[PDB]
């Protein structure tokens, strides 16, 4: 069956683990390592590859923020290289639409983003689109009916309840309704037609709650809370169900994964990551 | 160019 991808993250330093789980065993596997450690990283999938987008190599050495995009192919264990985004961007959010990668906002340095880019798999390429109305870095992103969406985040200055919209065809962004609860660092995923937002940081507090919005209502929703408040969780979708994998409290790191059932609107924790860490990457194939 | 202590983000736990 399909696996849940978990890449890189941060504990004392960012990471170059890759693991993944089985949840119709509960069993975790390690794989290859990524060829550069990073956290504050994206995954996503496109034609059954793994990639891992931006995020930045915190070590005691140094930081390096990363512009770098490499691929994972899950038969043959291997990482491969590909052409790099044109700017560094620590805590991006990536989408997908028509097999093509949406890298979006992020920070280099002090700089936050507002800018967005896309790779075309086939050409090994990147071009840069129209850019956000908003600066966002600890942005959440999904894709619903082939439009783009940015959901919460920090713009250098405030955390954000606030959510755009982008039009492919049009290449241009619009601003939707704002969620009820400002959100930075939120994982946000689309499961059943509808963007859900899980956690974040308010700018004081770690969250718990989570609330999904619906282009039919154009309305955010509460929904059940997850058991753990985290920020810069790592959230992904598997066979109709949610699942966010650790982040940071405040407190601590977690290892937690909890899993969203929306047939019974409950969470469980379903298993623990091999360590506790915060900003992996994480994708199902 | 002063050496100075890292400071904790609030949102990933980082130090930088």
């Amino acid at each position: 069956g399909r696996l849940i991808y978990t890449a890189g993250g941060y504990f004392r330093q960012s990471l170059s683990y890759l693991e993944a789980y089985n949840p119709s065993d509960g069993t975790w596997l390690r794989l290859a390592d990524l060829q550069v450690p990073r956290s504050g990283l994206a995954g996503c999938v496109v034609g059954g590859l793994l990639y891992a987008v931006g995020g930045r190599n915190n070590s005691p050495d140094g930081n390096t923020d990363s512009s770098a995009l490499d691929c994972y192919n899950p038969m043959t264990n291997q990482w491969s290289p590909c052409a790099p985004m044109s700017v560094p961007r620590n805590r991006i959010g990536v989408g997908v639409i028509d097999g093509h990668i949406y890298a979006v906002g992020g920070s280099h340095g002090c700089i936050h983003h507002n800018s967005v880019e896309r790779y075309e798999p086939e050409r090994d390429e990147w071009h840069l689109v129209a850019p956000m109305l908003t600066r966002r870095i600890g942005v959440g992103v999904a894709v619903l009916n082939r439009l783009l969406y940015a959901v919460g985040g920090f713009d250098g200055t405030n955390r954000l309840n606030s959510a755009e919209c982008y039009y492919p065809e049009r290449n241009e962004w619009r601003m939707i309704t704002a969620m009820n609860t400002i959100r930075s660092g939120a994982g946000v995923c689309v499961l059943h037609n509808c963007i859900y937002a899980a956690g974040g940081y308010d700018g004081q507090d770690q969250l718990n709650s989570v609330e999904r919005y619906d282009v039919e209502t154009e309305t955010w929703t509460f929904v059940a809370p997850m058991k753990h408040r985290r920020s810069a969780l790592g959230i992904t979708v598997h066979q109709g169900r949610i699942y966010v994998l650790g982040g940071y409290d405040g407190h601590t790191f977690l290892d937690s994964v909890e899993c969203y059932d929306p047939d019974t609107d409950t969470w469980s924790e379903v298993t623990r990551m091999t360590s506790g860490r915060s900003g992996v990457g994480v994708a199902v194939t | 160019a002063f050496f100075a202590q890292l400071q904790l983000d609030e949102e990933t736990g980082e130090f930088l």
